[PDB]
């Protein structure tokens, strides 16, 4: 869902939130393209998880 | 670009498994009849099974899908569409009439595609449903 | 979203007959005049930003309380609000001349316009004094011949100005 | 609905920008082909009554059981043959509609939208209608580039059938 | 990036369907204007060095204070005039790029994306660059329909400036 | 709109909880600061007419071409100079408004919201208004901690200009 | 998404020079050879559904355990799964011939396809036996000497078949 | 996460589970006493916030001039506005660190995943920390200058204001 | 021929003296005037086929009898209209000649010497070419700079006709 193919893989370590209903599984990848990557890193840091790796695709 | 005008919020009362999830996403947005045969997209179905594309990402495609635009965006007025858009993803009818009107001017400038992206971006929407959960009535 | 090509289909579907030969001779003139239509459209969009402020040199100079303290075009966001959608009139009028039928314009641009303009508190009649000032500048650019082969696009000029008059009628 | 003039609009509207030369360029292309597309519309409208009864008796040839088996779906009864020329006569309307529109829009919105839902319920096999459309694309008598023009939209209805 | 061949793809890709005749109509249309667009590219490439120094000394005429006021931003000493022919010479590159692409894409992605952010920070008034581009569109010496072709993209950069 | 009393409310409202002692502390801070902020409001209101014509003739010094070049945008004739004291006189209003509010809210909502959109269209260079505000922050004659108080909001309008 | 027109821009931007005259003579042949691309493209999409089942029978008749009980094309949604994306090869190969460069092909069919085909357990090499059977039927339709006019499509036919060979290399 | 000087001396004191000692309260009493200086000083950074970034961009690009020359990753115009979009975000979070008084709010936003994107995008990571040092040379020049302000030693704040820039340069380079 | 370079030369020749600073300053007045003029000639050479088509049709609509009256002098036959585009096609050369030369030399030597001498004989009314040039004066499309210099030569030819 990105106008162009510019997708970077993201790996978060440990996501703290309401842990049963809101984040059922931490340490999972989120596949966000180039346009919202500015927005996505601010979304992850609001929960408090830290990024491991960011791999393009 | 410019910050949204402040609108008053009216008080509100509200304030096999894999296959089913796909249907649920389709059902809220298309109200059953619309999916038909033609509206369904092979790529979206594959991504979910594949899991390359997230559900939050999945819905955006449906919202921005060409079939959806002809059925709702073209026929309905911009103001009606904003109200119409709210029921399927947010699951709640807008509390304030003025607020709905404010959303409509923004929709016109960025187009149908632009408005849908904005809803996902808003903090209230993501928090209420979550990426994993399909949109539901509130 | 309808067209000249698609609207003569849509009523022809409602009566359920094949398209007649004089409707195809009508559409053959639409194709024939298509090149002229394209030229007019490109001149409006290339002078699109120059029209809006030159309309805003008169939309506010003629009714000068609007930007004076108290008027609804007073503060700076409010001023940028009637340039953010003075151009949306031009954004959809140019869509109407491209499609050749005002059905695209009616659905989004003017369907709910007269309702918000009493909900917000803005003067609705003070829009259509300046959309007429856009039409006075739009048909002045579209008719003038600069570096262009001589041709007669008079029919377009009158029904280009009909789209502005529809754009002023549903706001006032 | 889908039209090259419409597709220029809905692309430029969702971006919120004006009509660039890339949307405008697309419109220019349509005109060159729309001159040869309206040639294909008169070729099908004038030969309309020959083509319908040319088609609905060609499908009876390859499927002789359709006039013999007693069923509501079957055209063996006169009432079926009355609904035969209605249905095949509906196809040449929408093919001629999508000719003058230049796009597949009227074909996409009137004919093939939800066609898999209706043919499963009424048990109308889609192998019947594809046999009539192969008769139309070979017997319209059209020539030149206009013969290519009707041949796309007929074949576009064929692929949506199967 | 925005191109009439690309715009046919990204429209048909988001719909998950094949290339219809409505996406395929544009390609045929595009070649006819692309034949006259490449005429406009050679007209600007051959007259490139006359047009740059024709422009960067025309902006010094209407704005004589830009060569006099001592500022990093202004073109007072030779370092500004060295960055003068760089910046105006960057414009004729992207205008010639968007000519052969047929769309406004390279103009949209290289030049005007985020131009309001950069001109506010470095205090470069956009009234300077629009004065150079009016000199280019009047002094390229191009004629015919190719003279229309460069005149859209120059004027498209003008509207994005203001 | 942005105010330290408002910012305590909108923080505690989105959590759905009451006013804690943390929300209260922001409000508490305003009273000590607000005692010295209202000192800065009377210092600008009493010297208002000296400061406006002190500013609009200081910008004519550094930019002498603005009174000479004939254009609607420039202040060549008396109509520009009439709109000169209107615009610079609008700035001292909103600066005095954001003084007594304690926050940047009235400055954020009346003045700088959408300022990049308007200065691009009317070609008003933002280097003009920042030259007037540097004259105001050096010639208001304010002293003590109140001299710090007006100096933030003037400089906050400077950074939003560039 | 790149093109023939846009890729000769993109390397020309990386070196930062104006476009040379022999690159414009190259693109002038692309416009001249442009009409042929459309003719080839429309014949593939009009026979798009006829290729897949004809390609498909060979695909299952040659390796007959695949639909026999145990194979990964056995049950009915599994069978409809290798017709739902046998055509996506044709959906993006036709995008590649339209664009004229395989840079739009390698993001969708060639990017992560060899990764899913291992985890999934579906044979990867049993795809590229039948994508070759598509190419044998695709260039037979595109090069058929019927209708239109006689012309040289050999250059297009060989690099139409190069897109299928790239489509078979990254799966096998 | 968001910590402070006041809250971090709580958080380790919770982990040991004892009451706060009197010499920790004498430590925090100096923080309240030295607290006023930080606010006045930090107001000077934010008031000259936009003036720092371009004056750092007169040297970040003049020293490594291929970056804006054709080919570099700061070449085109949205690429150029991209390294002003987030040159200031360094200043947006360094000023949050001086306000909080502890770099624990700095390391979640500029230091957490920034070195990962800067090899995913293709931007030179080391060419950032040549100019964040040029920000620090201009930031402590403004924060120290005593203009129309009562004079008191500001040494403790300045040394560890520059420590936040050095942490901001270490996790990018 | 007359050129303000050679005007400085032939004046210094009759006095029999060297090129002092009196004749030398006449040269750079010609030099920096060419920048405006050269562009001003490029606006006419690019629009060559437009103006001779425009001025010829403007003559017929102004004087409707000149297409109907039988005579060699008029444009009733085809060879009259063939000689029509030759004549105004000959005017635009000398205007581009006298713009490039920078003086009224080629207008003197090639057009207006004996121009009132021939029109008495062939009964060609000079008011025909007055309205022909006045169409070029309004429709050449050049505004400012060189165009003002360019226009004078149109008005210098009109006063020579009358
Ligand atoms: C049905 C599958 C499933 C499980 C099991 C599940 C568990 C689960 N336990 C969590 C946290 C947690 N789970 C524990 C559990 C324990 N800590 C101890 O010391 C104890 C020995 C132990 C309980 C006996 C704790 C302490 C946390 C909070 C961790 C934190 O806040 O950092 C979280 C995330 C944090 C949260 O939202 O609370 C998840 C997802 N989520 C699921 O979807
Ligand atoms: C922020 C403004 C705001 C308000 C006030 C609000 C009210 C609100 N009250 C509700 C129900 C209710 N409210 C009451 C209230 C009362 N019963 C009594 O006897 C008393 C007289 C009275 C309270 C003093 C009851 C009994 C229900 C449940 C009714 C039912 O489920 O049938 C509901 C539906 C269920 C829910 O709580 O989600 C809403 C949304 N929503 C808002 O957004
Ligand atoms: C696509 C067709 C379309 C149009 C044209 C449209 C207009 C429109 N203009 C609005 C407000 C506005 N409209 C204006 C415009 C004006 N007020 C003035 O003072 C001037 C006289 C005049 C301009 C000449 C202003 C300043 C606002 C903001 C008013 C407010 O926020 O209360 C609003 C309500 C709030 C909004 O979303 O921004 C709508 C819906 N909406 C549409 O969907
Ligand atoms: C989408 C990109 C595009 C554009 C812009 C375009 C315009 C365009 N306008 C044309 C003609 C023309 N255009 C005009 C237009 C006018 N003349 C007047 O005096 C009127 C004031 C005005 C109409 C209001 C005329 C009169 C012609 C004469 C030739 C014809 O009938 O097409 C032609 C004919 C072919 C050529 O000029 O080479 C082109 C190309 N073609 C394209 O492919
Ligand atoms: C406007 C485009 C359009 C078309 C073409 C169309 C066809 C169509 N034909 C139908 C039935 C039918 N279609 C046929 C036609 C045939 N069966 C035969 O035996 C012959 C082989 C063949 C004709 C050559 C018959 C006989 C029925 C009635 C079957 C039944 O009632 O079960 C039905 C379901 C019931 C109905 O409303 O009548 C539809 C929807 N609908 C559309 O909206
Ligand atoms: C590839 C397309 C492209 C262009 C054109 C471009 C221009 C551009 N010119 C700039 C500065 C500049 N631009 C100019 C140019 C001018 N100033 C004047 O005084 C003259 C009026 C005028 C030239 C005619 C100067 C002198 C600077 C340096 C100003 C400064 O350092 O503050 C800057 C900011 C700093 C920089 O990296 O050098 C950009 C981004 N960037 C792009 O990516
Ligand atoms: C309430 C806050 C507020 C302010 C401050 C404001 C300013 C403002 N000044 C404007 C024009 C103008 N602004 C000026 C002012 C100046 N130009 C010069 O030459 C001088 C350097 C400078 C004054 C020192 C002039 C002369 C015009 C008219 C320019 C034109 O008409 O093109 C315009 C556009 C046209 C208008 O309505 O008059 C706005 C919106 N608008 C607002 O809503
Ligand atoms: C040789 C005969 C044969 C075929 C044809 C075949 C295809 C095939 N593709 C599959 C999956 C898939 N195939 C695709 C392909 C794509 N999805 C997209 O959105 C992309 C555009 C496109 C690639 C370019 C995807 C995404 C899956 C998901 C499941 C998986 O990873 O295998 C699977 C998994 C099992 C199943 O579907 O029942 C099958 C069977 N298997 C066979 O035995
Ligand atoms: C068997 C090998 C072979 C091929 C492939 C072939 C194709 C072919 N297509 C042609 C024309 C053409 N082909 C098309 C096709 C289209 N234009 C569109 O915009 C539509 C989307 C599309 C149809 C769906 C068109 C419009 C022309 C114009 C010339 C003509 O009418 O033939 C011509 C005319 C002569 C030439 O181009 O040199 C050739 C050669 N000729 C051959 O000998
Ligand atoms: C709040 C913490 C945070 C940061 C810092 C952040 C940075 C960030 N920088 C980006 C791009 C970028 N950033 C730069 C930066 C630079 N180029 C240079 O040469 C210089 C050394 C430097 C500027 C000082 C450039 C050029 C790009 C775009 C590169 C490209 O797209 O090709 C992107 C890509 C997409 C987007 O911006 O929306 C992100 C997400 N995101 C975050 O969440
Ligand atoms: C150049 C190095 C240097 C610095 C940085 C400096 C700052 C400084 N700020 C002071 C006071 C102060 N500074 C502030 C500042 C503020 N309070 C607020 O609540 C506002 C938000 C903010 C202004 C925006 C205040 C309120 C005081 C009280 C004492 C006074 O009036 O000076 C004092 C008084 C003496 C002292 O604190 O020991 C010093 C030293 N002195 C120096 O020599």
């Amino acid at each position: 869902v990105g106008e162009g193919d510019r997708v970077y893989r993201l790996e978060v370590t440990g996501i703290r939130s309401p842990g049963y209903p809101s984040v059922r599984r931490s340490s999972t990848v989120f596949i966000v393209p180039y346009e919202r990557l500015s927005d996505k890193i601010q979304q992850v840091h609001k929960q408090g998880g830290k990024i491991v790796s960011v791999t393009s695709a | 670009s410019i910050p949204l005008l402040e609108y008053a919020p009216s008080s509100q009362n509200q304030r096999a498994d894999v296959d089913a999830i796909i249907w649920a996403g389709y059902r809220q947005i298309f109200s059953e009849h619309l999916i038909i045969k033609s509206n369904r997209q092979s790529f979206l179905e594959s991504q979910l099974r594949n899991r390359a594309i997230n559900v939050r990402d999945f819905i955006r495609g449906l919202g921005k899908s060409e079939v959806y635009r002809t059925q709702v965006a073209d026929l309905n007025s911009n103001y009606r569409l904003v109200d119409i858009t709210l029921k399927r993803f947010l699951g709640r009818a807008a509390y304030n009439q003025d607020e709905e009107i404010a959303w409509s001017i923004v929709i016109g400038s960025q187009g149908l595609h632009g408005f849908i992206d904005a809803l996902l971006d808003s903090d209230e929407y993501r928090e209420n449903f979550g990426d994993d959960i399909v949109p539901y009535q509130r | 979203t309808l067209d000249v090509f698609t609207k003569v289909v849509s009523q022809a579907d409602s009566r359920g007959e094949f398209l007649s030969n004089e409707q195809l001779d009508a559409l053959a003139n639409v194709v024939k005049e298509g090149n002229k239509r394209l030229d007019v459209v490109n001149r409006i969009t290339s002078n699109a930003s120059a029209i809006v402020t030159n309309a805003a040199r008169a939309l506010f100079e003629e009714q000068p309380q609007l930007i004076a303290p108290g008027g609804n075009a007073y503060t700076n966001r409010r001023m940028a609000a009637c340039l953010r959608d003075m151009e949306i009139i031009l954004r959809y009028v140019t869509y109407a001349i491209l499609a050749g039928d005002a059905s695209v314009l009616d659905d989004r641009c003017l369907n709910g316009l007269r309702e918000t303009y009493q909900a917000l508190g803005t003067p609705g009649s003070s829009v259509a004094v300046g959309v007429q000032k856009m039409k006075d500048a739009a048909v002045g650019i579209a008719n003038d011949p600069n570096g262009i082969t001589k041709g007669d696009c008079s029919q377009l000029i009158s029904e280009v100005a009909s789209y502005f008059d529809r754009a002023a009628a549903a706001v006032g | 609905v889908k039209t090259p003039i419409t597709e220029a609009i809905a692309a430029a509207d969702t971006q919120g920008r004006f009509l660039g030369n890339t949307e405008l360029q697309s419109a220019r292309g349509r005109y060159e082909r729309a001159a040869a597309s309206l040639e294909a519309a008169r070729g099908l409208t004038s030969n309309a009554q020959r083509l319908i009864d040319g088609a609905t008796q060609a499908v009876y040839q390859k499927f002789p059981y359709t006039t013999q088996t007693p069923g509501p779906q079957f055209a063996a009864d006169s009432r079926g043959k009355s609904k035969c020329a209605r249905d095949v006569g509906h196809y040449l309307r929408i093919i001629t509609y999508s000719l003058v529109a230049g796009g597949t829009g009227p074909l996409d919105e009137y004919l093939i939208a939800g066609l898999a839902e209706i043919n499963s319920t009424f048990d109308l096999s889609p192998s019947w209608y594809v046999e009539a459309l192969k008769h139309i694309k070979a017997n319209h008598g059209l020539s030149g580039q206009a013969a290519n023009e009707a041949n796309t939209y007929i074949d576009y209805a064929i692929n949506a059938l199967s």
